[PDB]
C-alpha cells in the first residue's frame, strides 16, 4: 500500500498526489513533504553534478537525502512495515529513491534514529603485537 | 536474451575477478543478476568471490540457494554443474573450514557422487576421515566409494597422503595398486618409510623418475640427504634447477628466496621431522628479522601454537602477517584473553581494512558496543547481507523493549 504510492511520487520527480495517499490511507501532507523533499534532492543531486557524478564524489550524503531518508522511513514505518523492508524498498534493489544499498539505508538510518550523525552533509572518510619489547 | 551477451558478460566477469579486481566483478554479476536472473553462473561466481574474501555466511546463502530454489529456475548456459556438484563442493569446503563435520561430511559426499573424478572433494573427505576414523576404515571407505579408479588416480592421491603424513593410508592406496612401474613404487616405499623415520635408501633412478613424476621435490631430497649422505642427492639436484637449495642448507652457499626456505622447512615440520626442522632453524640468521613472523605462521599452522607463539613474541608488530593476526585472535580467545584478542581484531581493521573477517572478531569480541561495530562493518562492507541481518537482531529487540 505505502510502497505502490512511493513509486508514482518517484515517478512526477502536484494536486494529485495527495489524492493518492488519501486513498490508500496515507496523510497528504506526509504525502505532500515526502514530494518536495525528494524534488529537492533529485534538483541537489543535479546541483553537485550528475547522479553518476555525485555518488563517485567525496560527499557519501546529503542534508536533503538524509531528510528524505529519515521523513521515508518515518511515514514507511506508521504502516507497521519493517525496518529491512522498507530498506530495500527504497534502495537501489527496488525503488532507487536513493542511489545507496539496502545495507546502507539501514544503517543510516540506524545512525540517525541512534543519534551518532546529525543531518548534515555527510563525507566519505622493537614492539610486539603484544606491545612489550622485543630486546 | 541472447546467449553470447550472457557468456560474454561472464568472460569480462571472470577476467577482473581472476585479476583480483572483485569489486568491478560483483559488479558485472550484480548487472547479470537483474539481465539474466535464471543463469546460475553468475550467482555462483559472487558466491566464489565473497568465499575467498571470507564473507562465508553471504556465500553459504547464495550456495544453498544454487541447490533446489523455489524463486528462480536456473539454467545454466555453459557449467552445468553451477547448480549440482560445485554447490555442493563449495558447501563442504566451508563447513569444513567452520568446523562442522557432519555438513562437510554431507555435501562432499553429494558433491563426490555428482563428479566422482575431483581431486578435491576425494582429498577434504579423506582429511576429514582422518579427524575420527584409523587408516583401515579410511582405506575401507576409499576402496568402497571406488575413489582409485585408476593407477594415476592413485598416484594423485598418492602424493597428497605422503606430503601430509598418512604413512600407513598411503601404504595401502599404493599396495592396492596393480603393476605399477618399479622407480613409482620405490619412490613411494621411501617416502612412506621416511614419514616412519626410516633410514632413506633410493635408487638414483628412483629419485629421477619420482621428480618427473612430482612425487619428489626438493624439500624431499634435502631431507633425505639429511637423513642419509651417501645418497647422490647434491648431482640430482644441480641439475633439477634447485641447486641453490642443496647449496645453501648444505654447503653454506648463498640464501634463497624467503619462500624456498620456507617450503623445506613446511615439509620438515609437516612430516615431524623435528631434528632436520630445528636445524632448518639454523639457518634462518641469514634472512632479515622479519623472517621469524612466516616461520611462526607456519607452526601455528601445523598445530604448534605453543612454538609459533615462541615466533610472534619476538617479532615486530610492523612485521607480523595478516594471517598472523587472525591466529593470535584465535589463540587468544581460546585463551579467554579477549581484552588482548580485541586489541589485535581493532589493529587488523586499521591495517587490513577491507578483511571482513577483523570487523567480524571486534562484532563477535566486544559485547558492550556490538551494534556499533555492527554498523561499522556495514559501512566497509555495504553489500553484505549478513551484516545487516545481525543489525536488525539486535536493533528489533532492543527496538520492541525500549518503545513499549
Amino acid at each position: 500500500e505505502i510502497r505502490k504510492l512511493l513509486q508514482e511520487i518517484k515517478k512526477q520527480v502536484t494536486t494529485e498526489i495527495k489524492k493518492m495517499a488519501s486513498e490508500a490511507g496515507i496523510d497528504e501532507q506526509t504525502a505532500e513533504e515526502i514530494y518536495h523533499l525528494l524534488t529537492e534532492f533529485y534538483q541537489a543531486v543535479e546541483e553537485h553534478g550528475g547522479i553518476e557524478k555525485y555518488m563517485h564524489s567525496n560527499i557519501s550524503w546529503l542534508k536533503i537525502e538524509l531528510e528524505l531518508l529519515s521523513a521515508c522511513y518515518q511515514i514507511a514505518i506508521l504502516e507497521d512495515m519493517k525496518v529491512l523492508d522498507i530498506s530495500e524498498m527504497l534502495s537501489l534493489n527496488d525503488l532507487r529513491i536513493f542511489p545507496k544499498t539496502p545495507s546502507q539505508l539501514q544503517n543510516t538510518y540506524y545512525k540517525l534514529k541512534k543519534e551518532l550523525i546529525q543531518v548534515e552533509d555527510i563525507p566519505k572518510n622493537k614492539t610486539n603485537i603484544f606491545g612489550k619489547v622485543v630486546p | 536474451h541472447y546467449i553470447w551477451a550472457k557468456l560474454s558478460a561472464y568472460h569480462i566477469a571472470e577476467l577482473l575477478e581472476q585479476e583480483k579486481r572483485y569489486d568491478e566483478s560483483l559488479a558485472i554479476i550484480e548487472e547479470a543478476r537483474v539481465i539474466w536472473p535464471n543463469v546460475p553462473e553468475f550467482p555462483l561466481k559472487k558466491a566464489n568471490i565473497l568465499y575467498v574474501n571470507h564473507q562465508l555466511e553471504d556465500a553459504k546463502e547464495i550456495y544453498q540457494s544454487l541447490l533446489e530454489n523455489a524463486a528462480i529456475d536456473y539454467q545454466p548456459i555453459v557449467l552445468y554443474e553451477a547448480t549440482n556438484f560445485m554447490p555442493h563442493k563449495m558447501l563442504g569446503t566451508i563447513y569444513l573450514e567452520e568446523k562442522d563435520y557432519t555438513r562437510a561430511m554431507t555435501h562432499f559426499s553429494k558433491a563426490y557422487a555428482e563428479n566422482s573424478s575431483d581431486y578435491g572433494v576425494m582429498f577434504q573427505m579423506i582429511m576429514l576421515l582422518s579427524k575420527f576414523h584409523q587408516p583401515k576404515e579410511i582405506f575401507a571407505f576409499m576402496e568402497r566409494h571406488h575413489f582409485i579408479s585408476s593407477t594415476e588416480t592413485g598416484l594423485r592421491l598418492l602424493s597428497m597422503t605422503t606430503q601430509q603424513g598418512y604413512a600407513e593410508l598411503s601404504e595401502l592406496i599404493v599396495q592396492s595398486l596393480t603393476d605399477v612401474y618399479p622407480p613409482v613404487a620405490e619412490a613411494t616405499e621411501v617416502k612412506i618409510a621416511t614419514i616412519r623415520n626410516v633410514f632413506p635408501v633410493i635408487s638414483e633412478s628412483a629419485i629421477l623418475f619420482g621428480i618427473k613424476e612430482e612425487l619428489i621435490d626438493a624439500a624431499d631430497l634435502c631431507l633425505w640427504h639429511y637423513e642419509n649422505p651417501q645418497l647422490p642427492i647434491e648431482n640430482v639436484m644441480k641439475n633439477s634447477d634447485v641447486g641453490d637449495i642443496y647449496d645453501f642448507i648444505f654447503e653454506n652457499g648463498p640464501r634463497i628466496s624467503k619462500k624456498r626456505y620456507l617450503f623445506v622447512l613446511e615439509r620438515a615440520i609437516a612430516l615431524g621431522k623435528g631434528e632436520f626442522a630445528d636445524y632448518l632453524l639454523a639457518l634462518r640468521n641469514v634472512y632479515h628479522d622479519s623472517i621469524n613472523s612466516h616461520i611462526a605462521d607456519l607452526f601455528f599452522q601445523y598445530d604448534f601454537a605453543d612454538i609459533a607463539l615462541d615466533f610472534y613474541n619476538i617479532v615486530d608488530a610492523d612485521e607480523v602477517t595478516k594471517q598472523g593476526y587472525i591466529n593470535l585472535i584465535n589463540y587468544l580467545v581460546d585463551a579467554d584473553v579477549l581484552d588482548e584478542a580485541l586489541a589485535i581484531a581493532e589493529r587488523g581493521i586499521d591495517n587490513f581494512s577491507t578483511d571482513f573477517r577483523f570487523y567480524l572478531w571486534a562484532i563477535k569480541i566486544d559485547t558492550e558496543n556490538r551494534a556499533n561495530r555492527i554498523s561499522e562493518a556495514m559501512d566497509e562492507f555495504p553489500n553484505n547481507r549478513y551484516l545487516a541481518k545481525l543489525l536488525d537482531e539486535v536493533t528489533m529487540l532492543q527496538d520492541t523493549v525500549t518503545n513499549n
